[PDB]
RNA sequence: CAGAGGUGAAAUUCUUAGACCGCACCAAGACGAACUACAGCGAAGGCAUUCUUCAAGGAUACCUUCCUCAAUCAAGAACCAAAGUGUGGAGAUCGAAGAUGAUUAGAAACCAUUGUAGUCCACACUGCAAACGAUGACACCCAUGAAUUGGGGAUAUCUUCACGUUUUCUGUUUUACGCGAAAGCUUUGAGGUUACAGUCUCAGGGGGGAGUACG
């Protein structure tokens, strides 16, 4: 896994990832457009 | 020591529980409606000095067709009438 | 007797799982095996045998509704709606 | 309110029969003077009965209430269907 | 500009929004779709707070019936209002000043009405339910 | 000073003492 | 620069003008129907008449009929601390499809003799009036076109039906139309367009 | 022997129940 | 097309691919101005758009029925503004916490621009308020003049129901003996009490510690 190894249980680069990556590359949080828990209204989810 | 046998506001012994409160027309704070102190005024758009010139230069409006006024109700704050 | 004070359904499972997930279940579990109303045969008949097959053994009949209830808040409003509409 | 008066009236001083076989032995022996149904009915059930009414030209009254509620105004604690009033 | 005579007139609208902070004087046709000149109390006056002074309003009006003229209109319909809305409904102290300066310059008044909005059920106003702490 | 105020220092002392009791206990 | 042009219920026609087709069309005009109707009864000097481009001739712009409604000022005008207000909304086909909506606003007066400080009706009574209001305007507004419903509401024939035929209920102050808006329109028709105009005045 | 009893009153019932509507319907066309 | 906003004055902001302003429309969520008052309804908390609908509540009328079935209460039970808690919606406006401007020796505040929880809905908790008429419930007597809301009885005007006069029952307000330390109360008492007894019930005993500690 990209995610996997180090002495302490931990992911070394953000997790947020592009979406050209190539297969294999693609973990993580996919082409987010945010992150983090969200105040005040939740809007639509999608393209 | 009782100021006031209505305690400010017209409200008796026990007639009513509560009146929906409104805002002051000066610093918006709520009052009961009962308790504001209510005027409705109703005064000229244009004093004499400007009313004589716009009548002069106006076809509609003259010695015959009078020119239109500003009706409006106003409630105020106790403190908002005193200082005014 | 009275067996439980408060754990009622829920008391199949010991010391188990938390409180507040216990009794968020047990509401659902308990009108999952009650018995509910049938509007035909008028009698509390209807049982649940899968997750939204509701069977009267009264009428011998089946109906489609509700996961752990026979009917859903949501459906009272589409019924009242086509009631109306049938009636104009 | 009417319709419940008179029945409980008839209950009180007169002869009625419960039961849809005893309500069609009572047309086919002409000792029946007025037949009473719930709204609840299965269509063909109420239908043979509807039919019997009219070609023994004996009047029929529908209850607009549910089989419970024909028992209750009966003053039972049983369900009702049908209702034959024999003599009044 | 139109093909009308000299003694004919041609009508417009003036919209007078007269607040505390400023003064607009803003000649439409009577769709209102097109705008002829739109001119602010702000646009004359290097302070703040003479923006809404009548005096600043006056200076809009007669620029106003300079371009008018041009364009091709002699007769203005007045439409004055305030903030309205649940805010105050009384006009600020450049309306009085701005309708004058057009009479005075030259402009045939027409018909004058009051079209500040009003609501039949509002919603909360700002400050708190202790008004402002002045 | 304000009942209120001091009322809500007396909901704070206490609020501390439970917590204080609940930790020693 | 274009010319608007009203329907032929009014007399004086070419009340406007204005400064490429698509755009110009679906524009509402306004107008005091005291400078349409050239009258001096100096009551239709508080109504204002909206008309709506449905189509463009030439330099001519042709409108039909939008709403009308009491100014401002005359409104705020007819309010009293002490009596009762009542308001009636009223929905109305004609018969060509225009579905409008009414809004009438009556009150109350006391009587010659009364010696009461107030004239408040009764809730009873307001309702009564209230059904016999919107009894009447549907029935006669539903009969007729879009033309003769507009001859109706300004020349100010309607209303004095109702004021006649409901006083015996409730002795009224005033009774008035306060707003008249078209809420639905029927499909485009260019032959029923020309038809309302008739024959239309010219343009340079 | 139910299913049976049942079926063949459905059967008349609704037989009647056609012939009469479409009876009607004649009537009132012509 | 060159600014708009905000203030005592400004700065907090926003605007040339363009705000502010003007016209018609679309979306969502709250809310029903003026009329609205010494008015009406509810046990209290509370309750204002129209139409349809469900179960109630009070007064009035009566030569209807019944015949003491009643008043007030430990224990027990139900409801109860706002803020607050849990789970699902909704999110327009306003806005605890916070952020950035002002102000000030200083500003954490009062002022300006924003902004999260809240605010709105359903279900389940909480059980507190200057929850005030700072005045417990039931019954009798009581002087004058006002009014006003609902019903009923008898005998001047208007249109094709409203109103006028006088009585009456129920509510709801204003303006004498007597009482009180006084302010004041006064047919709806804080009156009829040293000339002290109609019935029941809840609290108090100088000020703090304290509505605190332990259970
Ligand atoms: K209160
Ligand atoms: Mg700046
Ligand atoms: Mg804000
Ligand atoms: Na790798
Ligand atoms: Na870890
Ligand atoms: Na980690
Ligand atoms: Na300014
Ligand atoms: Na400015
Ligand atoms: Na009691
Ligand atoms: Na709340
Ligand atoms: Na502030
Ligand atoms: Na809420
Ligand atoms: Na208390
Ligand atoms: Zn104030
Ligand atoms: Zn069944």
């Amino acid at each position: 896994h990209p995610h996997g190894g180090g002495n302490h249980q931990h992911i070394g680069h953000p997790s947020t990832v592009s979406r050209h990556s190539p297969p294999g590359q693609k973990v993580g949080l996919i082409a987010a457009r945010r992150t983090g828990r969200i105040r005040g209204g939740k809007a639509v989810k999608g393209a | 020591t009782t100021k006031r046998r209505n305690h400010g506001r017209s409200k008796p012994a026990h007639s009513r529980g509560r009146v929906k409160p409104i805002h002051c027309f000066n610093c918006g704070r709520l009052t009961p409606k009962d308790k504001a102190v209510g005027r409705f005024v109703v005064r000229r758009m244009l004093d004499a000095a400007s009313a004589r010139d716009v009548a002069e230069a106006s076809p509609v409006y003259g010695a015959n067709f009078p020119m239109p006024r500003l009706y409006m109700k106003q409630r105020f704050c106790i403190a908002c009438a005193i200082h005014s | 007797a009275k067996r439980t004070v408060k754990m009622g359904v829920m008391g199949r499972y010991g010391t188990r799982y938390g409180a507040n997930p216990r009794k968020r279940a047990k509401k659902l579990e308990v009108s999952q095996h009650a018995k509910h109303f049938c509007s035909f045969c008028g009698k509390f008949a209807f049982r649940r045998k899968a997750v939204g097959i509701w069977r009267c053994d009264g009428c011998s009949k089946t109906v489609a509704g509700g996961a752990y209830t026979l009917s859903t808040p949501n459906n009272s409003t589409v019924r009242s709606t086509v009631r109306r509409l049938r009636e104009l | 309110d009417t319709i419940n008066a008179k029945l409980q009236l008839v209950m009180k001083s007169g002869k009625y029969v419960l039961g849809t076989q005893q309500a069609l032995t009572t047309l086919r022996q002409g000792r029946s003077k007025l037949v009473v149904i719930a709204n609840n009915c299965p269509p063909i059930r109420r239908a043979e009965v509807e039919y019997y009414c009219t070609l023994s030209k004996t009047p029929i009254h529908h209850y607009s209430g549910n089989n419970l509620d024909l028992g209750t105004a009966c003053g039972k604690h049983f369900r009702t269907c049908v209702l034959s009033v024999t003599n009044v | 500009g139109p093909n009308v005579k000299k003694g004919d007139l041609v009508y417009g609208v003036v919209h007078i929004f007269a607040s505390f902070n400023d003064t607009f004087v803003h000649v439409t046709d009577m769709s209102g779709r097109e705008t002829y000149v739109k001119v602010t109390g702000g646009m004359k006056v290097k302070a703040d707070r003479d923006e809404s002074s009548p005096y600043a309003a006056m200076m809009a009006a007669q620029d106003v019936v300079a371009r008018c003229k041009e364009c091709g209109i002699n007769a203005l319909h007045v439409k004055m209002r305030a903030v309205g809305g649940v805010r105050t409904k009384s006009p600020g102290p450049g309306a009085q000043a701005a309708l004058r300066a057009l009479a005075r310059a030259g402009m045939k008044i027409g018909r004058i009405e009051d079209v500040t909005p009003i609501p039949t059920d509002s919603t909360r106003r700002k400050g708190s339910r202790r008004g402002r702490r002045l | 000073m304000r009942p209120k105020w001091h009322k809500k220092r007396i909901k704070r002392l206490k609020l501390r003492r439970r917590r204080m009791r609940q930790r020693s206990k | 620069w274009y010319d608007v042009v009203a329907p032929a219920n009014f007399e004086k026609r070419q009340f406007a003008k204005t400064i490429a087709a698509d755009v110009l069309r679906g524009r509402v005009f306004e107008a005091n129907l005291a400078d349409l109707n050239q009258s001096a009864g100096e009551e239709e000097a508080y109504r204002k008449v909206r008309f709506t481009v449905q189509e463009v001739q030439g330099r001519n712009l042709l409108t039909q009929f939008h709403s009308m409604e009491v100014t401002t000022d005359k409104m705020a005008s007819l309010l009293r601390k002490w009596c009762t207000t009542m308001e009636t909304t009223v929905e109305v086909k004609t018969a060509d499809g225009y579905t409008m909506r009414l809004f009438v606003v009556a009150f109350t007066k006391p009587q010659a003799n009364q010696q009461s400080r107030n004239c408040y009706a009764k809730q009873r009574l307001v309702k009564w009036l209230r059904m016999r209001i919107t009894k009447m305007i549907k029935r006669r507004l539903s009969k007729v076109q879009i033309k003769e419903a507009v001859s109706l509401l300004t020349r100010n024939v309607l209303s004095d039906a109702l004021v006649r035929r409901c006083n015996p209920i409730l002795p009224l102050r005033e009774l008035r139309i306060r707003k008249v808006r078209v809420v639905r329109t029927p499909k485009f028709d260019a032959q029923a367009l020309l038809s309302a105009h008739g024959t239309i005045p010219a343009s340079v | 022997h139910d299913q049976v009893r049942d079926r063949v009153v459905r059967a008349f019932l609704v037989e009647e129940q056609r012939i009469v509507k479409q009876a009607l319907k004649e009537h009132s066309k012509m």
